[PDB]
C-alpha cells in the first residue's frame, strides 16, 4: 500500500489535500501536498501507464494549477473552488 | 440546531438512499437573507457523492438520507449542522444558516 504510480499517487494526493483546505482550514498544507504532484508531472512521464494517464488527465490538472497560481496572485477564494471543481472531476474518474 | 425540511416536490415513497449507495442530485445553496453562493443547475451538470463516509456536512448527511427517490426540497441547515464557527473563508462567514434547494434524481 505505497503509491508508485501516478493515479495511485494522484487519488490518495487529492485526498489528503481535500481534507486539509476543507475539513481544516490549511491553505499552506493543502499546496504542500499539491505542488509536488504537479511538479512530477512538469518533468514528464516515463511508462506507457503515466503517458496515458497524461494523455487522459494532464491537461485537466495543469488547468487546476493554473487556477490555484490565479488564487495566488488575486487572494479569491472563487478562483481556488474552480481548481477544486477540476481536481474533483480527476478524482471521481480514477476512483 | 437541526436541520428543518420543507418539501417542493413529492417522491416515490419506498426507495430510500442505504449506505455504500453513490446519491446523484442536482442543488443550490443560498445563504439566509437569499442571495446564492453555489449551484449545479446553473452549471448544467448533476453533483454524485457517497452517503454515510461523511464526505458532505451533517446537514446533508441526516438531511438527504431522509429524503426518497425523485424529491425536491428545501434544507433550512442550522449553523450546528453547517461549517460553524470558523466557517468556510470567503464564501460561508461564521454561523451561517444555510438554505439548500436539492432534488435527488437518481439513487445510482
Ligand atoms: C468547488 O467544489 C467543491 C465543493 C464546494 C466547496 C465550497 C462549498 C461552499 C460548496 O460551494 O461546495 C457548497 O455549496 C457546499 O457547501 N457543499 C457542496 C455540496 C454538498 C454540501 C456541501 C458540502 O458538504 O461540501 C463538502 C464540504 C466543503 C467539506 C466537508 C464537510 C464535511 C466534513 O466532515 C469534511 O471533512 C473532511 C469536509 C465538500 C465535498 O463536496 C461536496 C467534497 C467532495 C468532500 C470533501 C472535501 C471531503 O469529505 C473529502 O475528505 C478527504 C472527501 O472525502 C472527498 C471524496 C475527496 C476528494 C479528493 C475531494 C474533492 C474536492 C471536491 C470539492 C468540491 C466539489
Amino acid at each position: 500500500g505505497v503509491a508508485i504510480l501516478w493515479h495511485e499517487m494522484w487519488h490518495e494526493g487529492l485526498e489528503e489535500a481535500s481534507r486539509l483546505y476543507f475539513g481544516e482550514r490549511n491553505v499552506k498544507g493543502m499546496f504542500e501536498v499539491l505542488e509536488p504532484l504537479h511538479a512530477m508531472m512538469e518533468r514528464g512521464p516515463q511508462t506507457l501507464k503515466e503517458t496515458s494517464f497524461n494523455q487522459a488527465y494532464g491537461r485537466d490538472l495543469m488547468e487546476a494549477q493554473e487556477w490555484c497560481r490565479k488564487y495566488m496572485k488575486s487572494g479569491n477564494v472563487k478562483d481556488l473552488t474552480q481548481a477544486w471543481d477540476l481536481y474533483y472531476h480527476v478524482f471521481r474518474r480514477i476512483s | 440546531s437541526g436541520v428543518q425540511v420543507e418539501t417542493i416536490s413529492p417522491g416515490d415513497g419506498r426507495t430510500f438512499p442505504k449506505r455504500g449507495q453513490t446519491c446523484v442530485v442536482h442543488y443550490t445553496g443560498m445563504l439566509e437573507d437569499g442571495k446564492k453562493f453555489d449551484s449545479s443547475r446553473d452549471r448544467n451538470k448533476p453533483f454524485k457523492f457517497m452517503l454515510g463516509k461523511q464526505e458532505v456536512i451533517r446537514g446533508w448527511e441526516e438531511g438527504v438520507a431522509q429524503m426518497s427517490v425523485g424529491q425536491r426540497a428545501k434544507l433550512t441547515i442550522s449553523p450546528d449542522y453547517a461549517y460553524g464557527a470558523t466557517g468556510h473563508p470567503g464564501i460561508i462567514p461564521p454561523h451561517a444558516t444555510l438554505v439548500f434547494d436539492v432534488e435527488l434524481l437518481k439513487l445510482e
